[PDB]
């Protein structure tokens, strides 16, 4: 189905539906993809009041949510259109980012700066929306998940907390967004292994051509980026290509680790920066 | 409310502006603005409260004599009763 007529059967007001009327065109996920759904499934809030309440379980759980687009909130009826891949759709923002037209946009959890009443707590249930953040932000906020998960292994707990307090502040396009203050979890641990697996194999699959470049570049040339990199031979080319091909599979694999599911491709950011023609789920 | 602004018929009236209405919400010379750039589905959306009829509780009226207890009473009006002390029926018994 595409048109998901949702009767949120809960006890809502005009001021509630006065918010969704102004939000027609936003992103509501549904877990089930019926034609007829209710308040308890529609809206992502049903999983953010879980007791573990970390990005470990919720990142892997919104990958089973199915995104829809808010249309025509009549009374409590919804027209949540399951978008078919490759059509153009206007998409209303909920994350405080101007979305920088032309980029990949992805679906992130409601970011761990409190817990927003996404609509209003209708009978102790608010309709909380995932933030529709760009590709750079979700990759950076999931990099720092692993950054504080790596140093959760080799330091004392106060120095783990010294790591988290340093890197929980993320400033990216008018958003000062916050790390979960991570509970170390097995779902990240099987992923943090696969990172450290992949990092070792790059040190194997890089021959003596790649790594000799920059360490000889600092011998002769002086560059602005090289001033940070200082602070941080066989003749057969075909096997150098053939080792570098399998190297690039690793760095796409480890990028896909700190990535999430790609989603909406921004076509036309509005001049008021509140809607965007989006395609390519 | 603003759906009432967009749906209902308005008076049309000549109005001046200082500079420009898209800038007149900048320093906010107009109190409580609302601005839309495109085809906006808000006025195509409604709601009620749907209050239905406030039914009155017409309560049943009873009097002392209308109830069945009146046979147990010999009910007498006497208007100078507040002056009395102790009604004291004497019974002579042969």
């Amino acid at each position: 189905e595409t048109t998901v007529l949702v009767t949120f059967e809960q006890r809502l007001t005009t001021g509630d539906v006065g918010k969704l009327s102004r939000l027609i065109g936003a992103v509501i996920p549904i877990p089930y993809r019926h034609h007829l759904l209710g308040s308890s499934q529609v809206g992502l809030d049903a999983v953010v009041k879980d007791k573990t309440r970390d990005y470990s379980r919720m990142r892997a759980r919104m990958r089973e949510m199915t995104l829809t687009i808010m249309r025509r909130v009549e009374g409590n009826q919804m027209i949540l259109g399951v978008p078919t891949h490759g059509q153009c759709y206007t998409i209303r923002n909920t994350g405080p980012v101007s979305w920088e037209k032309g980029d990949v946009l992805t679906t992130l959890p409601p970011v761990f700066s409190g817990e927003v009443t996404g609509l209003v707590s209708v009978s102790d249930w608010d309709l909380v929306l995932p933030w529709i953040v760009p590709m750079a932000l979700a990759t950076e906020i999931n990099q720092r998940m692993m950054m504080l998960a790596l140093l959760s292994l080799d330091r004392s707990h106060e120095e783990v907390r010294a790591a988290t307090a340093q890197l929980r502040v993320v400033r990216y396009r008018d958003a000062t967004l916050t790390l979960p203050e991570i509970t170390i979890d097995d779902t990240v641990l099987i992923d943090m292994r696969n990172v450290c697996i992949s990092l070792s194999m790059i040190a194997n699959l890089s021959s003596e051509v790649t790594l000799a470049y920059v360490r000889k570049l600092a011998l002769e040339d002086s560059n602005m980026l090289l001033m940070k990199c200082q602070e941080i031979y066989n003749i057969t080319p075909t096997e150098e290509l053939n080792k570098l091909t399998a190297l690039f599979v690793m760095i796409r694999q480890i990028t896909d680790v700190i990535s999430e599911q790609p989603a909406f491709l921004v076509c036309d950011v509005s001049p008021d920066d509140k809607s965007a023609l989006c395609i390519y789920k | 409310n603003w759906t009432a602004t967009e749906l209902l018929p308005k008076l049309d009236v000549p109005i001046d502006l200082l500079t420009h209405i898209k800038l007149s919400v900048g320093e906010e010379m107009f109190n409580n603005f609302r601005l839309y750039y495109g085809d906006d589905p808000e006025r195509y959306n409604l709601s009620f409260e749907a209050i239905f009829g406030t039914y009155c509780n017409k309560i049943e009226w009873v009097t002392f004599l209308g109830t069945a207890l009146a046979t147990a009473a010999h009910a007498i009006m006497f208007h100078d009763l507040n002056k009395m002390t102790t009604g004291k029926m004497l019974f002579y018994i042969q």
